[PDB]
């Protein structure tokens, strides 16, 4: 039977029987993690003698 | 079903951001020169 009216925007939906609840419970979560790392090490050396 | 139900309250939506920028830089130089020279000059007055 069913036919108890039942919307998401303007469109209607029949609920199965089965179904107690399918709801638009409408969430976002968004992340982002942005990690650079740099290291540079020189080392000159001269000797001389004469 | 929880633990209560609402008797009231208030409908729409939640925006919220966290945002974080962290930047460090370093540059070094060390630079040491020795320059080191000696010399000597002998004899008599021949040689």
């Amino acid at each position: 039977g069913g036919c108890s009216p039942h919307y998401i925007l303007n469109t209607r939906f029949r609920k199965p029987y089965n179904v107690e609840s399918y709801t638009p419970q409408t969430q976002g979560k968004y992340e982002f993690i942005l990690k650079e790392y740099e290291s540079y090490s020189d080392f000159e050396r001269n000797v001389t003698e004469k | 079903y929880g633990t209560h139900y609402l008797q009231s309250g208030s409908l729409g939506g939640e925006y919220r951001v966290l945002f974080y920028v962290d930047s460090e830089k370093l540059k070094q130089n060390d630079f040491n020169s020795v320059e080191e020279k000696k010399c000597k000059s002998s004899g008599w007055h021949k040689f």
